[PDB]
RNA sequence: AUACUGCCAGCUGGGACUGAGGACUGCGACGUAAGUCAAGGAUGCUGGCAUAAUGGUUAUAUGCCGCCCGUCUUGAAACACGGACCAAGGAGUCUAACGUCUAUGCGAGUGUUUGGGUGUAAAACCCAUACGCGUAAUGAAAGUGAACGUAGGUUGGGGCCUCGCAAGAGGUGCACAAUCGACCGAUCCUGAUGUCUUCGGAUGGAUUUGAGUAAGAGCAUAGCUGUUGGGACCCGAAAGAU
RNA sequence: AUAUGUAAGAAGUCCUUGUUACUUAAUUGAACGUGGACAUUUGAAUGAAGAGCUUUUAGUGGGCCAUUUUUGGUAAGCAG
RNA sequence: CCUGAAAAUGGAUGGCGCUCAAGCGUGUUACCUAUACUCUACCGUCAGGGUUGAUAUGAUGCCCUGACGAGUAGGCAGGCG
């Protein structure tokens, strides 16, 4: 009793029912996977700039 | 025949006329439907929608949250509006002289506000007092802090609180959660 | 039975070029990439480390990370009924700057200059691009250009 | 079988639990009987606490 | 309640177009043109009749 | 409310909402947690990772009375005072007259420092205390003394 | 305050002023159409006299009607018809000819009949089957008040102002055309003139570009 | 001159279908005046009958259509299966433990009903020290255990506040989403004064990690739907045991 | 050829600057910014009978037939 | 067009029949009729709105609306017994 092996029939219709809208884009993307030496630097630099801005306009 | 771009006879997807059979809630909804229709203040429309909202979409607002909101600069003398229940919070020790209009007050929060010197107000008194929402500050409780929502979207590499009855060792702490037993999630 | 390897059915894709085999010229290494740069992916078959997959061959992405000898690229890949974000660590031999963004930046500068000239005078600079419009009226003369009558040619075997 | 995201429940009902079902219908009647027994023993030991 | 077609119902026509009255009055639907005989070039007719 | 069920609405429809092709059969996938490693492994791996295997070490005859130790935080520390005397204690923020909180009769075993008690001195009687909780009580001017 | 007739008379005065503006604008539009037609004619005659060939300006506007039904349409032509707002058979739309528009029409040619509409056919289309899209609702024009209310930001203050904006494709052609609801035409009253529609117009069918015969077809369907 | 095309906000007819709405409202037209009108939906006049005449039902005749339902199936009128007929009976139930949602009560608490009191003798009605869940997590475990700050910074945020005659500016910004941090636990480290000189583990960290903190949201009851164990929607083995 | 990745902006474009333990021979770079200049065209077309989804659950998981590209087979109302 | 051109019940351009066709190729045109299109009435669904008035109205009450309507498995809602 052999049966159908594979088909992509109806698959694009199914996808396009409520489908292929673009991924939601964000300001401030995640830094995960970014160089950790750079991330250490960025932590220190963001700390410094927040402190400078607080001092300038408390 | 028409090649429809959208689904036909599609309902609104939003609540109107809340599921509650509370006659007094229906009276408030009637008053604020009138106000939102005939006032063009956005506050009345927002309050009408919040009246339609359900219980999990109307989380309690603690008096500590109200105090934090009144700590906003220029917001000390604003009327704090909660479409829902104001609950007591013993983690604070002082409370200002504010006026808070809410659907329900717990006994503790009601007594806290009255003793602090302000007044607890019902939304219809608020409508009489400020028909266009003048000098109001709407607060909403934490909605995604429910226990139910912490299991939403559970999957591999999501970190979203499995649906489990017993918690501890030998309850989902094994193959699939640590590299010592196979893999990790 | 069936084979689906990492470099499956890439026989011609990673084939180097005709008379462009061997050591790669140094401009590809001298080119610098910053975060947010738009980069085209075209794998160098000669360099086998940090090689992109055959799916990302010919894809354009955005740089999100920069390392010693490579770069991180963000690619939106269609998986089923949505796009998933894919992060690649590709070498500069397979990476190349995309020129569409460069043309758009040049246009941005051109619009800035035209707007400055508009602030100077006010002559309806009309920044936005327009499609090819239908041709307007024109008059064609016949000085040394008398129409030459053509006719369908009779059939011939020619072989 | 096993299905969508749900807790793993352990309902120990694989024996003949329906023979050993004790639904306490006699709660009110037994409270009355206990009060009656207390009153009867009080009448029996009439001076005692 | 009931859509009345212009291009009939002169009332609705004049409601939607005050200029319809003057168009009809001056009969701009049949408006003559002044006649001036610019003779075409002989090369054009020779090309038109050319085999 | 048997009359509000979909069994009442399925009257007249052949399959009772169970399908004509894949019908309502007895146990088409197994009974209970059957095949959690074989054909329900996908569900087990998706929704209950860590289900199979053992990790920790056993504890024969474990009594939870040994481990009874409810935790009380500093923000809730002042609720152990009755509301009547709470205002007087808060206002008369003095040493040598500090209120006594006996968290053991309150029902707690350990005190944790979740933060921001007022600056009223207070004598706290606790079986166990955390470092931060003790430091915050000292800063408020009170003392935590150990009981049993 | 009674305001029982004072406000009415003031409204009548404002209406009279608006009618005066509409009358003057419509006379200007008629002069403009006549001048353009006459000038094209005279340019042709002048070129012929001078021994040249006056090439007419390529037509800037087309009218397109969906000729095929809503069954068995491939996804790309389906999407293009949806974007051109021809979601039903015998439904028509004005399109502003550009390169993008031309490549749009070329994709849906087997499913549409289009061509270059005239001032006459456009005015008849707007007057008879003229409905605006006001708050996502199809309301018949039937009055200049609503056209003014919905297109007055662009200076379109009357049905003939809208007609002129559609014909002499203007800066606000996009807004005016999108305000115009898709034209629901009937079947042609004298038939299609062909035994079979779904061949090209060149092949003796119906679909494709009937450059100027779209006027005859659409006036039959309208 | 006629063709042939195109336009007419050009004229003259012959037919058919429809007449929705129902207390002034609007836009217009008529020598630019009170008024009229074909202008936001039919009125005017006239006749016959007032009854089975119209119409309803019903049986038949005629014209054109119309294969036997249910089921499994890619496909059933099927030369596939069940069904001679009729009446009555006949098939997603209840329970234990739960998921989402919703309503309700109270709310950092919540649940009286195991019991006790009482009673108009299974109902009412009244009474907690307890216990369950929640209010703390994390680690296998010894154990340790949640503010460097206005409970943080940034982007976006409804609403509110200050606003000039219609822009739009500023301020404050709850919920919620993205991101960078801070705190608690685990892991890996560096280890201060001291010292039962081997202990305690301050301090500083780390592309690590947690179902956490970061002005609580839960508890209880009920309802639909879904889950699992139960005869488990109803009927159905060949078997196996005592 | 058809099909296919990306871009066509306000999260954008340009300036003694401010932060950092990263980077540089070097206030040179890198990242993130404070302060500034951009309006009635905010940077192609068309459309948008609302846009972002959140939870939860049914049935389904035998398919078959076109014009087209196509594999095995002499072929098949064959198999893929 | 004819030859090539042979299969079993009697027999099918659908049938009758048709020969300057009622056949074949082609070309205007008229005409016929779908549950399609246009326009009206009515039903329901969805949606966007109006509506606080001294009695004679339990405000999704009354009303203005515009669009739309196939359906197995299946879901949900309003109802009838």
């Amino acid at each position: 009793a052999k049966s159908k092996n594979h088909t992509a029939h109806n698959q694009t219709r199914k996808a396009h029912r409520n489908g292929i809208k673009k991924p939601k884009t964000y300001k401030y993307p995640s830094l995960k996977g970014v160089d950790p030496k750079f991330r250490r630097n960025h932590k220190h630099a963001l700390h410094g700039t927040a402190k400078a801005l607080a001092a300038a306009k408390k | 025949g028409i090649d429809h771009t959208s689904k036909q006879h599609k309902r609104s997807g939003h609540r109107t006329a809340p599921k509650s059979d509370n006659v007094y809630l229906k009276l408030l909804v009637k008053l604020y439907t009138f106000l939102a229709r005939r006032t063009d203040a956005p506050f009345n429309k927002v309050v009408l929608k919040a009246l339609f909202l359900s219980k999990i979409n109307r989380p309690p607002v603690s008096v500590s949250r109200i105090a934090r909101a009144l700590k906003q600069e220029g917001a000390a003398n604003k009327t704090v509006v909660v479409v829902g229940t104001v609950t007591d919070d013993a983690r604070i020790f002082e409370f200002p002289k504010t006026t808070v209009a809410a659907l329900r007050f717990t006994a503790g929060a009601r007594a806290k506000i009255v003793k602090a010197g302000g007044e607890c107000i019902t939304l219809d008194q608020l409508a009489v007092r400020a028909p266009k929402g003048q000098n109001t500050l709407i607060l909403r409780g934490p909605r995604n802090s429910r226990e139910a929502v912490r299991h939403f979207g559970m999957g591999p590499h999501k970190g979203k609180a499995p649906r489990i009855l017993s918690t501890g060792r030998k309850f989902e702490r094994a193959r699939g959660r640590r590299r010592s037993k196979g893999f990790k999630v | 039975g069936k084979s689906h390897g990492y470099r499956s059915r890439t026989r011609y894709m990673f084939q180097r070029d005709f008379r462009k085999h061997g050591a790669v010229h140094l401009s590809t290494y001298l080119k610098v990439y910053k975060v947010g740069d738009i980069v085209d992916i075209k794998a160098n078959g000669s360099i086998q480390k940090g090689m992109p997959h055959k799916f990302y061959q010919g894809k354009t992405g955005v740089v999100y990370n920069v390392t010693k000898s490579s770069v991180g690229v963000i690619i939106n890949k269609m998986v089923g009924n949505r796009y998933l974000e894919k992060r690649l660590n590709l070498r500069v031999e397979h990476i190349k700057h995309s020129k569409c963004r460069q043309e758009f930046l040049e246009r941005v500068k051109a619009n800035a200059a035209k707007r400055a000239e508009a602030k100077a005078q006010g002559v309806a600079v009309q920044l936005k691009r327009q499609p090819a419009q239908p041709r307007e009226s024109r008059i064609v003369s016949t000085e040394g250009n008398v129409p030459q009558t053509l006719a369908p040619v009779p059939y011939e075997t020619f072989i | 079988a096993i299905s969508k995201n749900l807790p793993i429940l352990k309902n120990h009902f694989r024996k003949h639990w329906q023979e050993r079902v004790k639904v306490h219908f006699d709660q009110a009647g037994k409270k009355v009987s206990r009060r009656n027994a207390r009153a009867t023993r009080a009448a029996k030991i009439a001076p005692r606490p | 309640v009931l859509k009345k077609n212009p291009l009939k119902n002169k009332q609705v026509l004049l409601r939607l177009n005050p200029y319809a009255k003057v168009f009809a009055a001056e009969k701009l639907g049949s408006k003559k043109a002044e006649k001036t005989g610019t003779k075409p070039a002989a090369v054009f007719t020779e090309t038109l009749k050319h085999d | 409310p048997s009359r509000f069920t979909k069994t009442r609405k399925h009257r007249g429809h052949v399959s009772a909402g169970k399908g004509r092709i894949g019908k309502h059969r007895k146990h088409p996938g197994g009974r209970g947690m059957a095949g959690g490693q074989h054909h329900h492994r996908i569900n087990m791996d998706k929704y209950h990772p860590g289900y199979f295997g053992k990790v920790g070490m056993r504890y024969f005859h474990k009594q939870q009375a040994h481990f009874w130790k409810p935790v009380l935080n500093l923000d809730k520390l002042w609720t152990l005072i009755p509301e009547d005397k709470r205002d007087q204690y808060l206002k008369s923020a003095s040493k040598e007259t500090a209120p006594v909180i006996d968290t053991l009769a309150a029902g707690y075993g350990k005190i944790l420092g979740k933060g921001r008690i007022p600056n009223v001195p207070v004598i706290v009687k606790a079986r166990f205390v955390s470092k931060l909780a003790e430091e915050k009580i000292r800063a408020a001017g009170g003392v935590v003394e150990l009981i049993a | 305050a009674e305001q029982v007739a004072a406000e009415r008379a003031a409204r009548k005065a404002a209406n009279k002023e608006k009618r005066a503006i509409i009358l003057e604008r419509n006379a200007a539009y008629q002069k403009e159409y006549e001048t353009a037609e006459r000038n094209i004619i005279q340019a042709k005659r002048d070129a012929k006299a001078a021994g040249s060939y006056y090439v007419e300006a390529q037509h800037k506007l087309v009218f397109v009607v969906r000729i095929k039904g809503i069954n068995k349409i491939p996804p790309k032509p389906r999407k293009v018809l949806q974007l051109l707002r021809l979601t039903r058979i015998n439904s028509g739309t004005f399109v502003k000819v550009t390169k993008a528009t031309l490549e749009l029409l070329k994709l849906i040619e087997p499913y549409v009949a289009y061509g270059y509409p005239s001032y006459s056919t456009i005015r008849q289309l707007v007057y008879k089957r003229g409905f605006g899209k006001i708050n996502k609702q199809r309301v018949p024009l039937s009055d200049n008040a609503i056209i003014e209310a919905n297109l007055g930001k662009y200076g379109i203050l009357s049905i003939d102002d809208l007609i002129h904006e559609i014909i002499t494709v203007g800066p606000h052609f996009k807004q005016a055309n999108n305000f115009l609801w898709p034209f629901k035409l009937s079947n042609p009253s004298g038939g299609w003139g062909v035994p079979r529609k779904f061949k090209h117009f060149i092949q003796g069918g119906s679909f494709g570009n009937r450059e100027e015969f779209i006027n005859k077809l659409v006036k039959s369907m309208n």
